[PDB]
């Protein structure tokens, strides 16, 4: 069922949807999203797994994280998947990526606001199900408060509703989690001769202990996941055990306890410790994100990437979609630091097709860095 | 006083030609003594009955709103980031 | 027994430091942040901080962290920021909430 959305508002825009069940194929999804909508692939997926939690950010914080992500998303075409609910650091971001959108000069390169939201927490819902295709349905918006239902953001152009799961109720966290696995296994340009595989990251910002089981999910999936350091729920969980360097039980256990006291219950206690537990087996597939110290996204974002890669395996063929990756961006001194660093070798043959991108793509630093590469 | 002047004395003619310029907008085509066609056109006109100062869209009018919005954040960033790099803050 | 309190000591050094109202409001905001952890507490303190423009100080001790800010609670701050012509506390109350 795809119908179209007209908010009605402060700004007049034009959003599209789509009602989706648990039981679809995440290949129709991405078909109509791709063709039907006409998005192009995308070539950078962020999803946001946080900040629904009664706790928010501080608007400092809000605000660095969100010029950040559209400043990293702007260099190419990427889509930032978030729940498509005016609440939290949602509203801000989508807000963001609309102003960027207006004042992009050059359509070439589009970052879409993707928004997969259940269904049962649409407020108003029954005004959209018209989707009349002649008259699109109009919409209004409204700032709810916390409680338990929101409205769509208006700034978000495309949407993905789906319904209740009757079995469990996880349907929303469980299509994400394979729209997200899907996507990672595609390409970013229109053919596969000089596109490379579709690079999904996950951004996480106070999550609640829910979500660890969606996480580790997404990292038994083989995404990498990005943790800013003061977000505020499990991030500041992960980001101190990383610090320290080496995790236990009773150390999670503690922390977990003193950051979210209100959960009291033994089984759900030791559940999220073995799933931290498992998620920090993996550790190159983490990564930390400090906006007092570095606060450049895109560069966090390519050295989480290239690590996950090289965690992966150690062949230079890896290496080369992260290259191209890393050329798209001009980060030649991260290429430097990583791809270009002693362990892999690279033949003339290899070169080829990179050196064709960045020549193409008016990146001199990495002409130079070919040329003297052989 | 010429060599005091001349920089002054470009801007003020750029600023009065501004001026001249939107007057010669509303002026009729028809130089005198001709130009009295024109006035009795006007007259009748107006007794029967801008590309400078335009009124734009609702849509176009917030792009531009967030457009110019974005502009100020980088030329604010771009002065931040220059003062931030400037040898004596470096120091 | 008197530096079993502790709280309510501080050192000036005028060979190190030389500036006593830095040392007068850490040491005031030191002694009211022992006293209690509400945010009403540093709300008197945060008064004071804004009355000598003091942004770094206010920034480093009342606003870090441990402290909830709701919007209500930094009207009347806001306007006394606004009013006594402080510009760094406004730009630091519009910033957090």
């Amino acid at each position: 069922r795809l119908g179209d959305i007209d908010f009605t508002g402060v700004s007049r825009t034009r959003g599209k949807f789509v009602r989706v069940t648990s039981s679809t194929d995440p290949a129709e999804i991405y078909q109509i999203l791709t063709k039907q909508w006409g998005l192009a692939p995308p070539h950078l997926v962020v999803a946001l797994m946080g900040g629904d939690e009664v706790a928010q950010l501080k608007p400092w914080l809000r605000d660095t994280l969100r010029k950040g992500l559209v400043k990293a998303a702007q260099s190419t075409g990427a889509w930032i998947l978030t729940s498509g609910l005016r609440f939290g650091i949602t509203k801000n971001l989508g807000q963001a990526v609309r102003d960027h959108s207006l004042a992009s000069t050059s359509p070439k390169v589009r970052v879409v606001a993707i928004g997969i939201a259940p269904w049962n927490m649409i407020q108003n819902r029954d005004l959209l199900l018209s989707a009349k295709p002649d008259h699109p349905a109009t919409y209004p918006t409204e700032d709810l408060p916390y409680g338990a239902v929101y409205s769509l953001d208006c700034n978000h152009s495309h949407f993905i509703l789906v319904d209740e799961d009757p079995k469990r109720p996880g349907a929303t966290g469980e299509m994400r989690v394979k729209m997200l696995k899907h996507i990672s296994l595609q390409r970013t340009g229109y053919g596969g001769t000089g596109s490379i595989e579709i690079p999904v990251l996950c951004l996480l910002v106070h999550g609640e202990p829910r979500i660890l089981q969606k996480m580790y999910k997404n990292i038994q999936n083989s995404i990498p996941w990005l943790i800013l350091a003061g977000s505020g729920g499990v991030a500041d969980i992960l980001v101190t055990l990383m610090d320290r360097g080496c995790w236990d039980a009773d150390i999670v256990q503690e922390l977990l306890i003193n950051t979210f006291p209100d959960g009291l219950h033994s089984t759900e206690i030791t559940s999220w410790t073995k799933l931290i537990q498992r998620i920090l087996d993996h550790g190159h597939l983490l990564t930390v994100h400090d906006p007092e110290q570095d606060s450049e996204l895109d560069t966090v974002i390519l050295k989480a990437l290239v690590k996950a890669c090289k965690s992966q395996s150690q062949e230079a063929q890896d290496f080369l979609d992260a290259l191209k990756l890393a050329v798209a961006w001009n980060r030649v001194d991260i290429a430097k630091s990583e791809i270009f660093s002693g362990d892999v070798q690279w033949s003339a043959q290899d070169l080829e097709e990179v050196m064709m991108e960045a020549l193409v793509n008016d990146k001199p630093d990495f002409v130079r860095l070919f040329v003297d590469n052989g | 006083t010429f060599q005091v002047v001349q920089e002054n004395a470009d801007i003020f003619w750029k600023f009065q030609r501004y001026n001249l310029i939107v007057e010669y907008h509303s002026r009729p085509a028809l130089a005198p003594p001709f130009i009295i066609i024109s006035h009795i056109t006007q007259a009748l006109l107006s007794f029967i009955k801008d590309l400078l100062e335009r009124e734009l869209p609702s849509g176009l009018d917030q792009k531009l709103m967030t457009w110019e919005t974005v502009q100020k954040e980088n030329y604010l960033a771009k002065l931040e980031h220059e003062h931030r790099e400037s040898s004596g803050e470096r120091l």
